[PDB]
């Protein structure tokens, strides 16, 4: 099989600045016609991969001249002249010389933006969930940059450890921020036993950690 | 012009699945049909292909899937097929139909011995900018889709990746940030769809 090597595996570029992604083939991809049997794809969050470059240097329909594929034989380069916010995602090179078609590991392009503190929101379990016998406390950290964020749960000032799960969205295609949801799971009896439910957030955009809390049953 | 992909979903380990790739505005027979897989948060892996009618419908298959795949075309139905047998948990991935000589949206294949379970949908009630949402809890397998106001509300929406809980059941939250001035007047409905269990729920999220 033809081995496809990508360099780097991740990069962070500010919009208006260039990005370069190298691709190395284990065998030459040069064709008799002067072109190469090498393609470039972009995979945006939640989407299938979309073609950027084919035949080594030919842009796919609707791909702007900001994007270029260069190189021959074993060494290839994908260049983005000026990076836009919409460019966030994973870039893959692919050889189509022969089967099995092989891909590079993928390069994650992070759009670098200014530091943005999250807006924090806490949600008690709904009455309908409590009726069902369970309790989930949700904490939302909305539109933040950089990705590094810490959430600490406290129940009547007790530090919660191992009873929460979190998930982060991929970089937003328009504003280049991330969002995070953290869920605290407790039994209905433990929920009913306690009063103060607090979510403490640590982030670079915050000079001090922000706490959002509620008292079970409003008081 | 359009690609319809189906035949995926939950399959027990050792089981079989037949993926379908139906073409709309063109003749599949004139095109080469490929299948590419991607496990969640991983790279791309070519599975196999079927060359156009002119090129004698020649098939090639990935070594990792050796002797377990059968790729075909039903030209009367303008559809390509990927028959996969003796499926193992390592085969869990998004499987994409790739037209060569466009990439489909793909179909998820989950190789698990766990049973399908429809979700519970709970509101994340609000109270300048306010946040509200829906908690889509205790479902299997993936995926779940969430829209707001039948697709009329897209700005400020964040549908989070599902987390697998300790129970082996998935859970996800979908939220929207809205003007707090709109809270007593504008209606917010999350549209939940878990196709594996045929669970469709329209849940109105109110402030109190």
């Amino acid at each position: 099989d033809i081995v496809m090597t990508q360099s780097p595996l991740s990069l962070s570029v500010t919009p208006g600045e260039p990005a370069s992604i190298s691709c190395r083939s284990s065998q030459s991809l040069l064709r008799r016609d002067g072109h190469n049997d090498l393609e470039w794809y972009l995979q945006k969050p939640g989407q299938s991969p979309q073609p950027l470059i084919y035949l080594g240097s030919t842009r796919a329909s609707g791909v702007p001249d900001r994007f270029s594929g260069s190189g021959s034989g074993t060494d290839f380069t994908l260049k983005i002249i000026r990076v836009e916010a919409e460019d966030a995602g994973t870039y893959y090179c692919m050889q189509n010389k022969q089967t099995p078609l092989t891909f590079g590991q993928g390069t994650r392009l992070e759009i670098k933006r200014t530091v943005a503190a999250p807006s924090v929101f806490i949600f008690p379990p709904s009455d309908e969930q409590l009726k069902s016998g369970t309790a989930s406390v949700v904490c939302l950290l909305n539109n933040f940059y950089p990705r590094e964020a810490k959430v600490q749960w406290k129940v009547d000032n007790a530090l919660q450890s191992g009873n929460s799960q979190e998930s982060v969205t991929e970089q937003d295609s328009k504003d280049s921020t991330y969002s995070l949801s953290s869920t605290l799971t407790l039994s209905k009896a433990d929920y009913e036993k306690h009063k103060v439910y607090a979510c403490e957030v640590t982030h670079q955009g915050l000079s001090s950690p922000v706490t959002k809390s509620f008292n079970r049953g409003e008081c | 012009v359009q690609l319809v992909e189906s035949g995926g979903g939950l399959v027990q380990p050792g089981g079989s699945l037949k993926l379908s790739c139906a073409a709309s505005g063109f003749t599949l027979s004139g095109s080469n049909v490929h299948w590419v897989r991607q496990a969640s948060g991983k790279g791309l892996e070519w599975v196999g292909r079927i060359k156009r009618n002119a090129e004698s419908d020649a098939t090639a298959y990935a070594a990792s899937m050796r002797g377990r795949l059968t790729i075909s075309r039903d030209d009367s139905k303008n559809t390509a097929f990927l028959q996969m047998n003796s499926l193992k948990s390592d085969d869990t991935a998004m499987y994409y139909c790739v037209i060569r000589g466009q990439w489909g949206q793909g179909t998820l294949v989950t190789v698990s011995s766990a049973s399908t379970k429809g979700p519970s949908v709970f509101p994340l009630a609000p109270s300048g900018t306010a946040a509200l949402g829906c908690l889509v809890k205790d479902y299997f397998p993936e995926p779940v889709t969430v829209s707001w106001n039948s697709g009329a509300l897209t700005s400020g929406v964040h549908t989070f990746p599902a987390v697998l809980q300790s129970s082996g059941l998935y859970s996800l939250s979908s939220v929207v940030t809205v003007p707090s001035s709109s809270l007593g007047t504008q209606t917010y409905i999350c549209n939940v769809n878990h196709k594996p269990s045929n669970t469709k729920v329209d849940k109105r999220v109110e402030p109190k």
